[PDB]
RNA sequence: GCGGGCCCGGGUGGAGCCGCCGCAGGUGCAGAUCUUGGUGGUAGUAGCAAAUAUUCAAACGAGAACUUUGAAGGCCGAAGU
């Protein structure tokens, strides 16, 4: 219902472009977060220190085009904040993007 | 005897609450004078924003005379 | 009757012309409120009166 | 203390108000006259929102140099910004006089903004440096802000 | 300047000694009018000219 | 919440720069408690703080 | 009362004050780029643009873009930051 996990491919290269050189990979990590607040309904977004470091892994000029990252919805178990859920982000190792699609992984 | 029984039971308890939670307590320094002169200090930073400002000659680079 | 010295006891010159000051003697120097201020005048605060 | 127009009935009625607060004045006047005369519980919802710039303070007086939004037109005006500092100085204000009133016991939930005044608090100084040896005040603006709240439903 | 003199010194230490704040119970005297040191050396600003 | 002192400590008791001082961000709390050194030396022997290996500049 | 001004009513205030006959003066302000102190419009305006650059997670904390810790990306590049 709202524990579901899946992956998601998301084409940094047309959501960076016309930005500037030193203000790209911060960009593409604004736009991931955008990402996943639109596809999850939650307004905290928690981004893996992994996916970071696959962001910036080309410096701050130069961004993969493509990335896929496992978005998964959790229960916010102890804190008693107003949003009860939140997204986590998780950095995926692929290595081709070819034919790739938004497969659920289901629990 | 109330009282005194009153008495009793604070000093245990303040014991037992020091001993079991209080960290390290200073013995006595002349209690700071910090809870006015915060207020005293205030005040003397606006006399010290109050310094006088020497006088200046002001630039103006004008043009030519007329002949 | 007041002091003699009453209000001369200060070194003031008056700036010239060509300063937005009135041509009033003031206080010469220091980084103290009494300095450019204005003596030796009637009309100046501290000054001192006229026709003593 | 002294209160400027004083409640019409005072049994059903709580005050509130603060001293020498380090807020401008101008954006606490404005934000002050938006929220005059709404309810408590929608009062709270529209700072929340000017928080989160989903709803506009009108600048109507103090508008000079002010940018244009679309969230203004809810007003009939055209200036318009989201003042965050003076939104949360007075809903802490609001705070307050939902506490004052609940001690009192008064309903809460029936509380409108009847009274509500703005005033210029003395003006701390600070100092900025210019060029060729000047030197021109820095002065902050603070105000003094007192509300009263009657129970009108 | 860590070669100073023993006079340069000295003077230092009652000026340090002098820049302490004003203690909390001289305000409550009967006959007192004074409510800060007002005295107060701070080491950016009035550089104690040598 | 606070380990500068710590670190600036650490730096001088390995003898490196304090770039190389690795403060584990696990347990923190019994770094935090270690204000002396010969102190800071026991978290040393436990492994709690290393000195982390420097840059590696080849010349192949 | 032509006028210079003055006499009463109300409010605040808490300790001295005035009329008349004479005497005396440091005795009446709109200006002097007058002196001192305070306050406006400007104006929530100019501005917070010299030297490539920050991002993620956690901790303390009422409160975190600026604190600390770890990771990543950078710069100073032995006449060095
Ligand atoms: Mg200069
Ligand atoms: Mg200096
Ligand atoms: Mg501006
Ligand atoms: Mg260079």
């Amino acid at each position: 219902n709202e524990v579901v996990t899946r992956e998601y491919t998301i084409n940094i290269h047309k959501r960076i472009h016309g930005v500037g050189f030193k203000k790209r990979a911060p960009r593409a990590l604004k736009e991931i977060r955008k990402f996943a607040m639109k596809e999850m309904g939650t307004p905290d977004v928690r981004i893996d220190t992994r996916l970071n470091k696959a962001v910036w892994a080309k410096g701050i000029r130069n961004v993969p085009y493509r990335i896929r990252v496992r978005l998964s919805r959790k229960r916010n178990e102890d804190e008693d904040s107003p949003n009860k859920l939140y997204t986590l982000v998780t950095y995926v190792p692929v290595t081709t993007f070819k034919n790739l699609q938004t497969v659920n992984v289901d629990e | 005897l109330d009282k005194l029984i009153r008495v009793g039971i604070i000093l245990v308890l303040l014991i037992w609450g020091t001993v079991l939670l209080l960290k390290s307590i200073p013995h006595h320094s002349n209690t700071p004078d910090y809870q006015e002169p915060n207020s005293n200090y205030t005040n003397d930073g606006k006399l010290k924003v109050s310094f006088s400002v020497v006088r200046n000659n002001t630039f103006h680079p004008k043009y030519h005379e007329l002949h | 009757a007041v002091s003699e010295l009453a209000g001369h006891q200060t070194s003031a010159e008056s700036w010239g012309t060509g300063r937005a000051v009135a041509r009033i003697p003031r206080v010469r120097g220091g980084g103290t409120h009494r300095s450019g201020q204005g003596a030796f005048g009637n009309m100046c605060r501290g000054g001192r009166m006229f026709a003593p | 203390v002294r209160y400027s127009l004083d409640p019409e009935n005072p049994t059903k009625s709580c005050k509130s108000r603060g001293s020498n607060l380090r807020v401008h004045f101008k954006n606490t006047r404005e934000t002050a006259q938006a929220i005059k005369g709404m309810h408590i519980r929608k009062a709270t919802k529209y700072l929340k929102d000017v928080t989160l710039k989903k709803q506009c303070v009108p600048f109507r007086r103090y508008n000079g140099g002010v940018g244009r939004c679309a969230q203004a037109k809810q007003w009939g005006w055209t200036q318009g910004r989201w003042p965050k500092k003076s939104a949360e100085f007075l809903l802490h204000m609001l705070k307050n006089a939902e506490s004052n009133a609940e001690l009192k016991g008064l309903d809460v939930d029936s509380l409108v903004i009847e009274h509500i005044q703005v005033n210029k608090a003395p003006k701390m100084r600070r100092r900025t440096y210019r060029a060729h040896g000047r030197i021109n005040p820095y002065m902050s603006s603070p105000c003094h802000i007192e509300m009263i709240l009657t129970e009108k439903e | 300047s860590s070669h100073k003199t023993f006079r340069i010194k000295r003077f230092l230490a009652k000026k340090q000694k002098q820049n302490r704040p004003i203690p909390q119970w001289i305000r409550m005297k009967t006959g007192n009018k004074i409510r800060y040191n007002s005295k107060r050396r701070h080491w950016r600003r009035t550089k104690l000219g040598l | 919440s606070m380990l500068r002192l710590q670190k600036r400590l650490a730096s001088s008791v390995l003898r490196c720069g304090k770039k190389k001082v690795w403060l584990d961000p696990n347990e923190t709390n019994e770094i935090a408690n270690a204000n002396s050194r010969q102190q800071i030396r026991k978290l040393i022997k436990d492994g709690l703080i290393i000195r982390k290996p420097v840059t590696v500049h080849s010349r192949a």
